[PDB]
Parts: C-alpha cells; structure tokens; sequence
C-alpha cells in the first residue's frame, strides 16, 4: 500500500557470460532467428488489408526476409490484425501457444492494444490483445500506413538482437496448476453440421 | 470436447493434466495460473488465488457447464489478481523479456 | 495417431484462421467422399457491437466507425449514414459536393471489385493477380490521401450537408490520368486470365440460383443480377446525380461464377465510363480554375453560389436529427446497403440498424455446395465478394 | 392507403400508421394474422423483402419485427415500398416466421432473435449466429446489464 | 522568422510549395508551419531558409 | 427531488422479480452496487444509467434505484 | 566490422552519454546492449517519444492521467521516477542502470544536454540514444553532437 | 466419329499451350518493368497536404472549451483544469492524448478554434509499452519529423503530386510540380490577358 502494482526486486541476478567467441556465436543466432522472421497469415479486419498492401508490390516486405506463412508451426510471428472479438479470442490463444517457444507479436492497430473505437459502448471488444498474449511491439493507428508496420519491424529486429543465448530460461511456462471436482450438469453440443439435413428444414410444419 | 477459458495468465480447463495432455473429463477444473511468468509468485498469494478458486466452483455454480461460465469465473479471478497485485502481496517480474504491464503501471497510493 | 475410417459422412472445419482475406469464417462443413451435402456457417467471430453503439453517438460522433462495415470501401456506407439523417432534415445538397461523391464512391467501387479479384484468384491458383491489383488499387490511395487525409477507409470525407472538404488543385486531371491508365490494364489481366484453361476449367458451371430462387434469398448485389435481372439502385431509385449519364447495366444468366465475373469485370469499366463523364461536368470544374474564377470578380458573382459550395451551412455536434423513421439504402459493391433509422427527438438514434448485402447474400452458401467438392468452395465463397466486417449488423 | 385499401377487401382488417418521411406508408399487421397477410401480399407480386430486424419501442411497452415489401420489376422505376409492424408483448411472447413465404428471413429472424428475445415459432435453425450460442442476455434491448468480464473492461 | 507570424515557401524541390501558413513554434533553428486550409489544419517543420516572411 | 450533482446505487431486490429483469442473466456483477451512476438522461419517468466502466448504459425505471 | 569487442562498454563508461547513428534497419545494434547486459548493467528503453520534460519522468515524481472515455471522470496515478526506482530495483551485484531511447530524433539538443548533465550527477547511471542514420554503426560522445 | 474426338483433343491441347505461352510472355515482360517498390527505410514516401498521423498540441493557445472531447468518438482527450478566480479564466493544468486509443479522425483539430490542435505526417509510431504512447502536453508539440530533411532518405512523391502524364515518383527531375497552375498564377494570367 505505499508503491501499488510492484516490482519485485528480484535475487541471484542473471549470470551472463563474458568470453568473445560465443558472444560472436550468439550475434549470429539473433541474426538468423532476425532476418528471417515468418509471419502467419492472421486477418480479422483492415488493418490485414493493410497488411495486404505491405505484401504487394508499392513496398513488400518480403526484403529482410519474411515470408508469409499459413500455419502456426512453422511461423514466428503473429502481427495481430483486427479486432479481437469474445467469440475468436481463444481462436487467438490457440493459434500463439500452438507454436514454437521462440515466438514474437506486433499489434497492429488500435482495436487490438485498447479496443480503439470499440474501448466504449461495445460488449464483444477484447479491450487490448495484451490482456490475451505477451505484444512484444506496440504500433498505434486504426489503418496504420503499411510502411509503419515496418517500423513496427524494425523496432522488433533491434529487439530479438537484445537477447542472449544463455538466457533461454525466460522462454518456457511453469504451469502452477491444479484441480478441482464440481458439479455443473454438462449440457450437449447444438454446434454440429446438420444445416439442410436437419427435418426442419426440409418440414413445413402443420 | 475441451470448454476452456484462455486469457492471460488464467487458463481454466475442464480435464485432467496427465503429463501434459489434458483429457476432458467433464469435472476436474483444471487451472494454469501465469504460465508465461508476467506476474512473481509467493506460497501464500498463490495459496490464496487457489481457495479463491475452490469457493468459486463450489461455492457459487449449480448450472450449466457452457464456457460463458468457465470465462465468467477467469473473469472473477483475473480481478482478484489485480487485487492481490495492487494490495503490494505479489509484483511483477522484471525480467529482461517484454516487461508489457497488462495489470497496470506502478502507483504510489496518495 | 490414426483416425479409424468409417462409412459415414466426414465433418471438417474450415475455422476463423483462414490462409485468405475472406473475413474470418467457420464453415463447419459435412461431405461425402469429396462432396458436400452442407454445411453450418458459424458467422460471429467479428461482432463488436455496431448497432447500440450508435445510440451514444451522434452522427460525426459515428461516422468513422461506419467505414468499418465494409473494410474495402468505406465510402458506400459513409454516404448511407449522411444520407439517412440528411433526408428527415431536409437539407438540400448541392450538385458540385454531390459529382465528387459519385466520384469518389464510384471510385471505391472500383476498389471494392479489384480486391475481390485478387484472392478470388489466389484462392484459384497463382498470387500474381494479388500483386497487380496492389500495384494499382494503390494509386487510388494515393488520390484519396490526397482529398482526404487517409486512404482505403476511415476518410470520413462526408457529412450531412454535403462533402467536407472541396478538392485539392491537382486532383482532377491526375485522376483523368488514371482513367485512362486503368483500361489499358483490365484488358491486361484478360491477356492473363479469362481464357487460360486451368482457371476457367476450375468454375466453369460451380454455382447456380434461378431467377426467383434468387429473389427469395434476396441475393441484393450482383448476385442478383448475375442471373438476368435488370436492377440497380443506381437507376430504379434515381440515386443523386443519375440519369444525367449514360448507363449500361451488365447482366449474365448462367448463375455461376462465370456469370458473377463478368458482370463484376464490366462494371468496373461501367464505372469509369461515369467518372470519366462526370470530371467533364462539375459545378467549377477543377478546384483550381473555381477558387481563380471566385476570386478574380466573383465575391458575389454565380461562382459563389449554393450549387457551387462543397456543403451548405455547416452542422455543429448538436444537429438534433428530427423525428420520423425511414430506411436508405445504396447499390455498393456487394450489393444494397441498407440503414433503418428511426430517432426520437435527440442527437443520439434510436435503433440504429444496418442491413448489410454481404450477410444476405452469404446465406446461401451450401445451397451453392450442394454436392460439389471440398476444393471449389473457395472459388464460391470467393464470388460474393464476402468481407466479415460487413456481417458484424 | 393503397395496400390497405386492397388487403381490406381481402376480408381481412389492420390498422394504418401514415408514412414515413419517405412516401412509403406504414401498417400494423397483428401477431395473429401476419402470416395471411404476408401471403396475400406475396400473391399480389411482394416478392423481396430488403430489411426484416426490429427495435425496441422503449424499455416497458412492447417490441417490433419491421418487415418490409417491394414489387422488384425487372428495369423498373420507383416502386411501392411498403413496410409492416408487428407490436409483440414483452415478456412472453413471439411471431411467426415468414421464411417459407420468402426467404431473407433465416439470418434475419436468427439475429433479431439473438439480439432482442423475439422467438419465431416455426423458425429452422433458431439459434444465434453472432454472440457465442450459449450466451444469456439478449443484448440490444435498452435494458440490458452486461458482464463483468475482464476482456471488457479498461487497459488499465 | 519569428512567431505568430504568416510565411509562404521558395522551395521548388517540396510538396508544400508556395502554400501560406502560420507559424506556430520555433525551436532549433526548424520552424513548424501551420496551413489553415482545407478542413484539417496540417502542421510540417521547415527550415528557416524555405521560407520567405510575406506581409 | 433527484437533482444535480447526486449519483445513484441499484437497490438488489425491485428489480429481478417484476417481470422485466428476464432480459440480462440471473446473476449479477461483482460491481453491483457501488455508487457510480452518472445523471445522463431522464424521460418523464425513465432513466439512463453509464455505470463507469465502457460498457455499454442502462435503462431503468423509479423502484430500482436508490441515491447512496 | 563484423565483430566487435568491449570497447564499446568503455567508452561508455567513459563518456556517459554516448549517440548511435545504426542504419534504418534495427538489426546491428542490440548486440551492443547484449555486451553491456554481459557485464552486469541492466537496460530499460522507454521510447523518447513519450517522455515530457525529462526532469519529471526521471528526477522528480510526476502525474499520469490515463484515458477516460466518457466514463472514469479524470484522475491521475502519480507514478514514481523512471531512475529512482528502476536504479534501486537492481540486484545486488549491479554495475550501473544504462538508459536507451530509441528515436532520438524527435527530442531537441536542451534534454539532450540535460541527459548529457545527468550522467554525473545521479552516479550509476549511463544513457545511450539511437539517432538514427549512418550505414555503419559508429558512435560519438552526447556532450559532443551540440555546440 | 473417332477421328473428330482425336482433333478436338489435339486443338484442346494446342489452345491450352497457347494460353498458358501468353501469361508466360506477360511475366516475362513484367520483369523489365521497374520495381515500383519503395525501399521505405532508405526511400521513404512522402505524405500529403492532408494526412492524419499524430496531433500537435500547443499549451498556449488552449482556452478549455472542451469541444475535443465532446466531439472525438470515444471522448478520448484528458482535459484537466481548475478555473482560476482572476475574472473567469479557465486555466488549463494538463492535457493528453493516449495514442494507443486515437483513431486519427481529426473532428478535435477540426473544432478547435484556435488553430492550436492539428495533425502532423508523423506516422513511425510505435513503442515496446503502450504506457509510452500516452503523450503529454509537452509531448504532443514536439517539433514534427519532415521526412525530406533526413540524411538517408530518397523521398517520392505520391499519385497526386506527379506532372500530368507521369505515374511513378522514382527518377524525376529535380523540378517537378503537382499538374497545373495555382489558382494565384491563373489570376494574374487572365489579368495580364
Ligand atoms: S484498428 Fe482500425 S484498421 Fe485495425 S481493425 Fe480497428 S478500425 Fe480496422
Ligand atoms: S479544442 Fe483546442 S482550445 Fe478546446 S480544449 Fe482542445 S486544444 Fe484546447
Ligand atoms: S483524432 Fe479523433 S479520436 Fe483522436 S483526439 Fe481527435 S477527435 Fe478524438
């Protein structure tokens, strides 16, 4: 109650290392793991048109390597692009956790750090993906200029060059899990196909 | 099928973690308090989130099983958490990784 | 690790994560053996809550979210919510704010059909059409950045009692430039494509809807007149500044997606047959020569008269839109936009509501797969012209 | 008006609201006899329906289903454009659906449904395609109190 | 150049060629110009030698 | 009476039991009744309630409502 | 170059205050924060554009007032000094708190030379500032770059 | 019968190579046409005479009307005053803008009255922290970047800036101007004839 929400004057520092040729061996890594980020393809709204037009040809960003790419596994990136409603937020969770651990997020757009317009009056609005996944970069702007998110890329290439290697242990999960039995009356799914083969719709009732 | 509520740093389930499968179950709750480390964790703080929880499932919840109330309960928690987090018990953790302050910025408390 | 075949229909989910640019879209879809008898379009990941937002918030207070409807043209829907409140007021519009409106929602529709037919196309094969179109729906940015301040979407260029801003000095004979730039170019692409054999192989006869099986879904846009109906707003309901232009109303009746493609390739020289017919007829002509005429004598003069201003009296935040209900609509590129207003007495709506064409024409999609493939999906989820974020009303 | 004069000799009476500042008139079909008049409508050439969602009359009396009817000539000029209300109880209460008439009402009525509490007895699929399907509110009415959930609330 | 003071421009190699415009603030020698125009008053730092201090 | 400057607190009881509650769910939220309840509009009889968090406000009427 | 040592850290601690001119890429800089977080120092960027008068947010304790939006009516946070706070968060075996700012550009040559000043006084404590330009990253002391 | 099947297969097969030989001449065409890429960090665009990138702020000219947050859409701006008693003065004691909620709309600079709140071609904004995006008063005026007067930047001209006829904005001249005359030189021309 005299410096609310803390920081935790944390002990046992870092141990870093000192000596040239794996430091030199370790600029190299972040060097790789920099210039060829691949982002996933993750459209929701404008601001994945937006991205659209980075793809095309007034200015790519194919050049310091990215390669859009269309599944999780094999990306490294998540530029956040659109809103993100109650219904797609676990559909956003499941698409982060369901990658490789050396993973990074820009948000672009301000439906996506706040809720933007949406941060009032809405009642489906995630009010900031930071409150879903860790944004590693921050780009403000309901349509941003495309070659701002190229800022947002440099801004997080001379961020992935201030990592080391012997400190991958900030880069896994801990789990402080537990259990607990309950008794909520398990309803059955009405989310299935059966559209046109359901009998009411092929039923005229009396 | 899972019926999860996946926000930050609460991720509630509805099976049992076996070596890291989770195999719905229909009644075990599982729950996965900050795994991605935003947040530096005591034994009695955490022991509070776990009762906390313990008297939300059992306490108050006779009805269905959708995910709007799995989401309702993280929602409870994630409350909580700011309480715990501005009361002074826990903080944040400082690490060299985003240090993105998703709860909020420090205060003083005039 | 295996699945355990069994003879039984297969149920496959085509989840929110598409590897495209048609919103984000569910299609829990049931096959048999590389068919499809339907499907459950679970729409929904993309509701934030337009329709009671716009009860807190008066018109300029709304007016940026209302390009949000439809990500790509975010002009057909700007011009829907100032006309709504426009006609209960009363307030005449002048024929120069009114040419530019054509002008630039015009040229928005052509916007709207180019980024349909790229991942239209990236969906049916090659990415090279994506980049053609980026190489040139980009200079029409670049036009609107310089009329208004951002590009596709949020211009919020329109208000109530006409246009905001007149135009900048260089605008109008840059975009004749590009007028005639852009037709050399259609007909590239039809070097490119509307012949190669493993395109029009691939949609041949996918998709078809009679005339009154389409006028019972009400399929509004051109999905409505890609089956042989002669009906656009643009001309049954004297829209602003039309019949003084020349018109030809494309039409196919095939139904299928080719009778979509032609429809949608033509218009979008239809429509530069009225840009190019309405530069040559403004009220002033460019903004250069009109403030030059204005300020030579014309501190009183018929250069400085209503029908030449780019609005009338300028509204303040408190207009207090009157009382009465009514529903406008307008002809974009999905189809009909629609808004049901309604108001009290008060500067904030009273069930503010939108009827987008893209939600009723994406109703029948699995009639559109009864029993085709799982791989020609795409090529008919791609002839709407789907954008999600005009489903989120 | 001209359509209510026209259904009134089809035996079958409902009340007249005017217009709406549009030259479109306006009337209140009952509850009970909505789907007769939709009928005699569709004979007489009402064959699009162009908006179906409702509103709310205000927080107490009653809610609406505003339809609305054009002729849809092929390369025509300014048609009839008539549109019909359905004032409904608040509590209990329904419609019926129109979608075997014409359809355009599936999506429609589903959130309309969704979106205000309006069954539509004799609906297919009446579910919610927008808000999760096991959600609990109906949101748009003037009198709704919203969760206290934590992706709602501030970046604080 | 000082504030407050109307100015137009002699550059023929920039886009905000021989627009008037207001000064608005002055610090290190690059002066922020302020074109009431339009609708959306814009607002772009020049340098002191652009600039031309019309009456 | 109720007049400038006072804010307002939902009762518990007047409103889930007279037939016009059913809208919203069952249970409440765990801002229930803290007094943050800004004059916003009144209709001859009706009230329009912000509630200070951005979500979005509510219609209620006289038995609901009580000054704190 | 491509491969450097620790001179960079001497000069560093040397000057105080030093001025990167790195290319318009951000891929050839942070190793030179990795070197400095090798010895002991600990970093914290805060991005320039967004600091106020630089007396407030680093010396003294100033006054935040987050976004209202119709709800919420105005009030403030007061949070404590970025390097009165963050300098006594250390660890224990902690060399000095360095301080990055990322567009450099935007500020004026006064907190420039403020920045500059502060290096003395307030003792571990070190700044460095991406102004961004050369194709080769080469660096020049703060103090230096003004008059 | 049999032999019409074998030419109708043949011709089917010759049209297919001939349509696909024609793309393949088209995009061996398109690779001699210059890249009308833009090198962005090293070739940067211009914006235009118009464009909404961050608001400016002067502390002086602020009178308190409370127009910006009575018109933005989301009553974004933080006004904080205290009304000092000399007559009626409302004094102005803090002002922010939180750019991680702006939405660029610019109705704020449109109401101001008094041409203290615009809109500058700043669009490189971004941060690590969305606590830093919240600028103060003294953070909003802040002196504009001017992309042009950049040691290593090529700037280029947009669509609506090129002479007439031209479409890209790489290799030009180094006195180009917009299309037409202004309307001040078209005065004085209809004057002097
Ligand atoms: S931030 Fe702007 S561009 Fe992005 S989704 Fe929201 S409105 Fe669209
Ligand atoms: S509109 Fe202008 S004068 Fe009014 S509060 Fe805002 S900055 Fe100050
Ligand atoms: S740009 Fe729009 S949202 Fe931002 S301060 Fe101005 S009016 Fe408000």
């Amino acid at each position: 109650p005299a410096i609310l929400n803390p920081i935790a004057r944390p002990e046992v520092p870092q141990e870093l290392a000192e000596n040239i040729i794996l430091t030199s061996l370790n600029d190299v890594y972040d060097w790789a793991r920099l210039s060829s980020l691949w982002p996933l393809m993750y459209g929701t709204a404008c601001c994945f048109i937006e991205f659209a037009a980075m793809i095309g040809s007034r200015f790519d960003f194919d050049r310091f390597g990215l390669v859009p790419r269309n599944s999780p596994r094999q990306a490294d990136l998540i530029i956040t692009s659109g809103t993100i409603t109650m219904k797609m937020a676990p559909a956003l969770v499941r698409l982060y956790e369901q990658m490789p651990s050396p993973k990074y997020v820009i948000a672009m757009g301000a439906c996506t750090i706040t809720g933007g317009m949406f941060s009032s009056d809405s009642y489906s609005a995630v009010r900031g993906v930071d409150k879903l996944i860790p944004v590693d970069v921050y780009l403000p702007g309901c349509p941003p200029r495309p070659e701002a998110i190229m800022d947002a890329i440099v801004k997080l290439r001379k961020k992935i060059a201030n990592e080391h290697i012997n400190e991958r242990g900030n880069l896994a999960q801990t789990h402080r899990l537990f259990t607990a039995k309950h008794k909520m009356k398990p309803v059955p799914p009405i989310l299935t196909g059966q559209y046109l083969n359901a009998p009411s719709r092929q039923a005229p009732p009396p | 099928m899972l019926l999860k509520s996946t926000t930050r740093h609460v991720h509630i389930y509805a099976g049992h973690v076996v070596d890291g499968e989770v195999h719905p179950d229909t009644e075990t709750l599982t729950l996965n308090v900050d795994p991605d480390n935003e947040l530096e964790w005591n034994e009695a703080a955490l022991a509070k989130v776990e009762a906390k929880f313990r008297e939300l499932v059992a306490n108050a919840a006779g009805e269905d099983l959708t995910e709007y109330n799995l989401r309702r309960i993280g929602s409870d928690l994630e409350h909580f958490i700011r309480s715990l987090l501005m009361q002074g018990e826990i903080g944040y953790n400082l690490n060299s990784r985003v240090r993105n302050y998703s709860l909020g910025i420090p205060r003083v408390n005039h | 690790p295996k699945i355990e075949t069994r003879t039984e229909p297969m149920v496959i989910n085509m989840g929110p994560h598409h590897p495209s640019m048609h919103g984000v879209l569910r299609l829990m879809v049931t096959l048999d053996g590389e068919d499809v008898i339907d499907c459950e379009p679970v729409i929904g990941y993309l509701h934030r809550g337009m329709e009671k937002i716009a009860e807190n918030r008066t018109n300029i207070m709304f007016i940026p979210y209302v390009s949000r409807w439809d990500y790509a043209a975010g002009m057909f829907n700007e011009a829907v919510t100032v006309n709504a409140p426009e006609k209960l007021a009363g307030i005449p519009v002048p024929k120069r704010a009114s040419y530019i409106r054509v002008i630039m929602l015009e040229l928005n529709r052509i916007a709207n059909h180019l980024l349909w037919l790229g991942p239209f196309l990236a969906d049916v094969g090659a990415q090279t059409p994506f980049f053609y179109i980026f190489r040139e729906r980009e200079y029409i940015y670049d036009l609107f950045e310089a009329a208004t301040g951002m590009r596709f979407i949020n211009n919020n260029y329109f208000r109530i009692g006409g246009v905001a801003a007149d135009l900048t000095y260089g605008w109008v004979t840059k975009c004749r430039d590009f007028c005639d730039y852009f037709l050399p170019k259609v007909d590239e692409y039809e070097r490119l494509i509307t012949n190669n054999p493993i395109f029009v192989r691939r949609l041949q006869g996918v998709g078809k809807i009679s005339r009154e099986e389409a006028i019972n879904w009400g399929l509004s846009g051109p999905m409505l007149r890609a089956s042989g109906v002669k009906w656009d707003l643009r001309k049954v309901d004297h829209y602003e500044c039309y019949d003084d232009f020349d018109w030809d109303v494309p039409v196919a009746t095939e139904g299928d997606c080719l009778a979509r493609y032609i429809v949608r390739i033509q218009e979008m020289r239809e429509s530069v047959k009225i840009i190019r017919q309405a530069l040559d007829g403004l009220p002033g002509g460019p903004y250069e020569n009109l403030e030059a005429k204005r300020m030579l004598e014309g501190a009183k003069s018929e250069w400085n008269g209503f029908d030449y201003q780019y609005i009338g009296k300028k509204l303040s935040p408190t207009f207090k839109i009157p009382k009465g209900e009514h529903y406008v609509r307008v002809e974009s590129g999905k189809g009909e936009l629609g808004i049901y207003l309604i108001g009290d007495d008060n500067v904030f709506p009273w069930r503010w509501k939108i009827r987008p064409p893209d939600f009723n024409n994406l109703q029948v999609l699995p009639q559109l797969l009864k029993g085709m493939k799982v791989a020609d999906i795409v090529a008919i989820l791609g002839s709407i012209d789907v954008i999600m974020g005009s489903v989120d009303r | 008006g001209p359509v209510g004069r026209l259904l009134q000799s089809q035996n079958l009476s409902v009340e007249s609201l005017g217009r709406d500042a549009s030259g479109v008139e306006m009337i209140k079909v009952d509850r009970d006899r909505l789907l007769a008049v939709c009928q005699t409508l569709y004979a007489d050439g009402f064959n699009y329906l162009r908006c179906q969602a409702a509103y709310d009359s205000g927080p107490g009396q009653d809610l609406v289903s505003t339809y609305h009817l054009i002729k849809l000539s092929d390369n025509a000029d300014r048609p009839p454009e008539v549109r019909i209300k359905v004032f409904v109880p608040r509590d209990d209460p329904r419609v019926p659906s129109v979608y075997w008439i014409w359809k355009t009402a599936d999506w429609q009525e589903r959130e309309s449904y969704d979106m205000f509490g309006i069954v539509y007895e004799g609906h297919p699929n009446l579910k919610r395609i927008l808000m999760p399907e096991d959600w609990v509110g109906w949101p748009l009415r003037k009198d709704y109190i919203t969760p206290d959930f934590y992706e709602l609330q501030e970046a604080y | 150049i000082l504030p407050g003071m109307t100015v137009k421009v002699t550059n023929p190699n920039d886009t905000y060629y021989q627009f008037q415009g207001i000064v608005q603030r002055i610090t290190d020698g690059k002066v922020a110009v302020l074109f009431e125009g339009g609708n959306w008053d814009k607002l772009v730092t020049f340098q002191a030698s652009e600039l031309e201090p019309v009456v | 009476a109720i007049k400038k400057g006072d804010l307002v607190k939902v009762v518990a009881e007047k409103l889930a039991n007279s037939l016009e509650a059913l809208a919203s769910d069952h249970r409440y939220p765990p801002y229930l009744f803290e007094g943050r309840g800004e004059v916003v509009d009144i209709r001859g009889d009706y009230a329009q309630i912000k509630f200070p968090v951005p979500t979005p406000t509510v219609w209620l009427r006289l038995d609901q409502l009580e000054v704190a | 170059g491509l491969l450097a040592g620790y001179q960079f850290v001497k000069d560093l601690e040397s000057a105080g205050a030093l001025a990167l001119f790195v290319p318009p890429e951000g891929g050839f800089e942070g190793r030179y924060q990795r070197r400095l977080r090798s010895k002991g120092y600990t970093t914290l960027p805060m991005s320039a554009p967004g600091l106020g008068d630089l007396a407030a947010y680093l010396t003294q304790e100033h006054g935040i007032r987050p976004a209202h939006t119709g709800k919420e009516d105005i009030r403030v946070y007061f949070q404590p000094p970025l390097v009165t706070y963050h300098l006594e968060n250390l660890p224990p075996n902690a060399k000095g708190l360095v301080l990055w700012l990322i567009d450099g550009k935007r500020l004026s040559k006064q907190e420039f030379a403020y920045l500059a000043q502060l290096t003395q006084t307030l003792p571990k404590f070190k700044v460095v500032v991406e102004v961004g330009g050369d194709r080769v990253v080469r660096w020049e002391p703060l103090a230096d770059w003004v008059a | 019968k049999f032999l019409n099947q074998i030419t109708n297969y043949a011709k089917e097969a010759v049209q297919s190579a001939k349509y696909i030989g024609q793309g393949l001449s088209v995009t061996f065409d398109h690779m001699r046409r210059r890249p009308i890429t833009v090198q962005y960090p090293y070739e940067k665009l211009i914006p235009s005479e118009r464009f909404r990138g961050r608001i400016h702020f002067e502390f002086d000219k602020c009178i308190a009307c409370e127009v910006c947050v009575r018109v933005c859409p989301i009553n974004l701006p933080v006004v904080d005053w205290v009304f000092n008693k000399e007559l009626k003065k409302k004094e102005l004691k803090h002002y922010s803008i939180d750019f991680g909620v702006c939405i660029f709309c610019a109705n704020c600079v449109e109401y101001c009255p008094t041409n203290c709140l615009s809109v500058t071609e700043e669009y490189e904004l971004a941060t690590y922290d969305r606590h830093e995006l919240n600028y103060d008063s003294v953070a909003m005026g802040r002196i504009p970047y001017k992309v042009t007067q950049d040691p290593m930047v090529t700037p280029i001209r947009e669509f609506a800036y090129l002479p007439a006829g031209v479409m890209s904005g790489h290799d030009l001249p180094a006195g180009a101007q917009r299309a037409g005359e202004r309307p001040e030189a078209i005065a004085n021309t209809a004057k002097s004839s």
